[PDB]
RNA sequence: CCAUAGGUUAAUGAGGCGAACCGGGGGAACUGAAACAUCUAAGUACCCCGAGGAAAAGAAAUCAACCGAGAUUCCCCCAG
RNA sequence: UUUUGUAUAAUGGGUCAGCGACUUAUAUUCUGUAGCAAGGUUAACCGAAUAGGGGAGCCGAAGGGAAACCGAGUCUUAACU
RNA sequence: AGGACCGAACCGACUAAUGUUGAAAAAUUAGCGGAUGACUUGUGGCUGGGGGUGAAAGGCCAAUCAAACCGGGAGAUAGCU
RNA sequence: GUUUAUUAAAAACACAGCACUGUGCAAACACGAAAGUGGACGUAUACGGUGUGACGCCUGCCCGGUGCCGGAAGGUUAAUU
RNA sequence: AAUUCCUUGUCGGGUAAGUUCCGACCUGCACGAAUGGCGUAAUGAUGGCCAGGCUGUCUCCACCCGAGACUCAGUGAAAUUGAACUCGCUGUGAAGAUGCAGUGUACCCGCGGCAAGACGGAAAGACCCCGUGAACCUUUACUAUAGCUUGACACUGAACAU
RNA sequence: CUUUAAUGUUUGAUGUUCUAACGUUGACCCGUAAUCCGGGUUGCGGACAGUGUCUGGUGGGUAGUUUGACUGGGGCGGUCU
RNA sequence: GCUUGACUGCGAGCGUGACGGCGCGAGCAGGUGCGAAAGCAGGUCAUAGUGAUCCGGUGGUUCUGAAUGGAAGGGCCAUC
């Protein structure tokens, strides 16, 4: 049968031009006020998926 | 017992030694209190972390009445 | 062809090691298992929408 | 059995829910009642096992008309 | 923790606000500070409000 | 009291059996979730009723989107 | 066989013969190989039918952004050296 | 007269020995208790598995009972060997 | 008297007796989706449940807790409107 | 004390000597009144203790009668078993050796016997622990639910009184 | 406005007088060779009871499960950032 | 004494983590404060004072709006 993509991972990772996956930083939901502005500012932009987790991401996303 | 507690080591100490070439913004040493003081072309962070303000070689020197140890960058 | 004698180099274990999940029949953890922690695709928050 | 003689309503099955949405199988039975309906044409009382919804349609459709449809299904009286 | 978080809302009507904390036993008076407003690109007075 | 219920004949029809497929009435748990309640397993297993060589469905109170298509059924895509 | 470690007084086997355990389907990625090549390839189906037809589709040649959008740029920001 | 006495049949099964690859998957031998009764027994019947039945031990329900047996789900599952 | 058929026959269970409690008979209660049946072709001098356990002498204090019974003014409170 | 931890409590009785028994004491670790208390004739394959009788129970075994065991003939198993050319000692060694080291002893092979060892045989340990095992059972564990109970609506309509 | 009293306007709450739904495991008749059932007659009860949907409470009566780990075995104690 | 830099957008280059992440940072843009100025200020001598994701709530936002115009809802930003 067709492989089923992990739908939870498909809503948080997008494939990039060179095959990478971008995700938003964590720790910015509901305890952010006590965090310094510089910390919040750095967490706002999108981030790249680390090399260690690349294999796991590709396994969860076989069609993308 | 009521003991047996500690915190993870913060990896302080000298990261770049004398004569090493560093890029601007690279931290040379992380410390608790001013064991080293910032000299020429060297900045001091809010936690007394000394960082390079210019590219060049790291040099350690001792000057002043207090016999303190200073870090400077010779930017060639 | 594993498990077909000493000379084959894959005998008596079939390349599965010693008594792990991978050595059990039908054994092995599912995709994204991180040893017990919630995996990275669940530590991180959802974002965006599909147009 | 618990079957309406007019509408044909019969027990149906469903779930008991809860604040945790736990589902347990249950049965829904019709609001059946044994009633003696006065049929003018025969000047007699005929007893029917009807649901409460069936009672409403008897007034709207007429006592003779509903019985005529039952005779099409075919049963004893 | 008994200090409670508050929000400082800009008076310019942009709807931007900052958040901070304040001690409720002392300093009952509302907090007024001049802070930068990114919407109007100017430093304006921010007024205390209620987080909700 | 007519009647009605009931009763006696006479005609037809049905009874049971049989593999799967089909429609309908009921309907699990083990298991998976590395536990476990929602969920999954699964409307599966099983039980019951009915029919045929097929059954079922079927001739738009349907879709489309301002262009149009024109019952149902089945296959490949759309698409994990 | 299992172990840091077994002549071990740890497990297994009286012996022989026969049988007895990494397969299958689909999808996906990687390697090898062959073909074509900025293109490649069809599926169902048709078909005297392993041919041929069918390019419906699929992948690739363009990305960035949550998205609208823009595009060898794009996003971020009022704006970015 | 007696859920009276002693004591065979009958019924029970307290002690000991034997036997425990049994003569016997629970018995034999010598003793032991009841022995007109809440006795015992024949032939039929009824109660069915989360149920029965139980003068109640979690006892018994076809040599199987803290949930019988048979088939099915089923190649349950088994981070264990 | 009964009991762990197959290691326990007892001080265990039962027991007559006693007390409490439910039950007015389409009885309570129990078996049954229901019909119905048992209770009982009985009627509180009856039946069910519970505890105690011949007989003799007796069974004291606590209603706060937990149950049960009675009350219903007030507080609180569902579907519904 | 079917209840007393200290404990073989203390005293008395019984014995030559009694951690048991019997009688008391009360210091009831931690009795107690229908989850009954205390007594109680009779009953008991009931528990404990004592006495008489009686005896191979014993001091301390002896002999005898049978049935086996032993021999012959016939029939003819079983559990078990990696393979064996299968000694002692001391030491070593997956840490208790027929098999290693050293050393001693020992001609080859049956039969009747005894069980010290072969960590003997039996049965994938019941104790202990573990598994995000199983099952029953308990409850003011969780979530439900049958049942019971409350009200609204429907089945179910019309006068009167507050 | 408060204390309210009367007065006009509205849902209900019981009680009662009913019968016609409904109940009758009251009597009688018939189906009928019948302690079933059905129909009829009559009496009693009666808009209750009872049942359905919805709903609050109760509910080991019956289910499905949970009830951590580290640890000089485990538990207990302690510990978990 | 005067003040709100306990600033907004960013960030060369580093540190420390398997990772999630955490930490340091000159300098740049826009607006500030204190100084006459050079200059200093992106909280506190430093190192503890803390909790991921899902779900829901609040404000903002020409991002989206299942025929179309809205809207709901979703997204983004701020934030519980
Ligand atoms: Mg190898
Ligand atoms: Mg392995
Ligand atoms: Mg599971
Ligand atoms: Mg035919
Ligand atoms: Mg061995
Ligand atoms: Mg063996
Ligand atoms: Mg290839
Ligand atoms: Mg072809
Ligand atoms: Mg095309
Ligand atoms: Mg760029
Ligand atoms: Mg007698
Ligand atoms: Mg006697
Ligand atoms: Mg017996
Ligand atoms: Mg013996
Ligand atoms: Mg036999
Ligand atoms: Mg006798
Ligand atoms: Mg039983
Ligand atoms: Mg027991
Ligand atoms: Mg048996
Ligand atoms: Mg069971
Ligand atoms: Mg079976
Ligand atoms: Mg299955
Ligand atoms: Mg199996
Ligand atoms: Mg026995
Ligand atoms: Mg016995
Ligand atoms: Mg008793
Ligand atoms: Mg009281
Ligand atoms: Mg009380
Ligand atoms: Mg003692
Ligand atoms: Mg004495
Ligand atoms: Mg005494
Ligand atoms: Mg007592
Ligand atoms: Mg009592
Ligand atoms: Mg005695
Ligand atoms: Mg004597
Ligand atoms: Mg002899
Ligand atoms: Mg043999
Ligand atoms: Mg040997
Ligand atoms: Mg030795
Ligand atoms: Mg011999
Ligand atoms: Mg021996
Ligand atoms: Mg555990
Ligand atoms: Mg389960
Ligand atoms: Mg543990
Ligand atoms: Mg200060």
């Amino acid at each position: 049968p067709k492989i089923k993509t992990v739908r939870g991972a498909a809503k948080r990772f997008k494939k990039t031009g060179k095959g990478g996956f971008k995700h938003k930083h964590a720790n910015l939901r509901h305890i952010l006020t006590k965090k310094a502005t510089k910390r919040k500012r750095h967490l706002r932009p999108k981030a790249m998926v680390s090399k260690g987790d690349l294999g796991l991401v590709i396994a969860c996303l076989p069609y993308a | 017992t009521r003991n047996g507690r500690d915190s993870e080591a913060k990896r302080l100490g000298v990261k770049r030694f004398g004569g090493e070439s560093v890029l601007a913004g690279s931290i040379i040493v992380r410390q608790r209190g001013t064991k080293f003081h910032a000299g020429a072309n060297v900045g001091c962070g809010r936690d007394h972390t000394l960082f390079a303000k210019a590219d060049g070689k790291v040099k350690f020197e001792v000057k002043g009445p207090k016999n303190r140890k200073f870090i400077s960058i010779e930017a060639e | 062809r594993l498990g077909r004698g000493i000379g084959s180099g894959l005998g008596k274990t079939g390349g599965r090691g010693h008594k792990g999940q991978k050595s059990r029949s039908g054994g092995g953890v599912r995709r994204g298992f991180e040893g017990g922690q919630m995996p990275l695709y669940r530590r991180l928050p959802k974002f965006g929408f599909t147009s | 059995s618990r079957v309406c003689q007019v509408t044909g309503k019969r027990p149906v099955t469903g779930n008991n829910r809860s604040h945790a949405l736990n589902a347990t199988k249950r049965r829904f039975l019709p609001n059946l009642h044994s009633h003696r309906f006065w049929v003018e044409s025969e000047k007699r009382f005929v007893t029917l096992r009807v649901s409460a919804k069936g009672m409403r349609v008897i007034d709207k459709k007429g006592i003779d008309t509903v019985l005529a449809e039952l005779r099409a299904r075919g049963e004893k009286y | 923790g008994i200090r409670e978080k508050i929000k400082l809302v800009s008076s310019a009507g942009t709807g931007h606000f900052y958040t901070t904390t304040k001690n409720k036993r002392t300093k009952p008076e509302k907090l007024e500070l001049k802070k930068f407003d990114p919407v109007v690109r100017q430093h304006v007075i921010y007024k205390e409000a209620k987080i909700k």
